[PDB]
């Protein structure tokens, strides 16, 4: 979660429930070895 | 040289209405009342 793609959705989350009533986030995974983590797997916060 | 985009943009009032991307500093809606101040400054000001 070094990646700040995770902090954005962390935003998005307490925004637009004041807001719209609703905020989503997602995790998800995928290959990458720029924050590796164990058996070259990372799971990674997306925004929505 | 980089691996990664070397232009990271700031963003003050950030966030997507229909996932078109919507943005503000707080300048984009004193507009509207200031021009009618100055009208109001404007009308009288003739007539002093």
């Amino acid at each position: 979660m070094r990646h700040n793609t995770a902090k954005i959705a962390v935003n998005i989350a307490v925004r637009e429930q004041i807001e719209a009533g609703v905020g989503a986030w997602r995790l998800v995974t995928d290959y990458e070895d720029q924050s590796p983590t164990s058996n070259n797997q990372v799971i990674r916060r997306e925004p929505i | 040289a980089g691996e990664h985009i070397p232009i990271v943009p700031v963003f003050g009032e950030w966030g997507f209405v229909e996932d078109k991307e919507v943005y503000e500093g707080v300048v984009r809606l004193t507009k509207d009342g200031q021009r009618l101040r100055n009208m109001i400054m404007s009308f009288n000001a003739d007539i002093v």
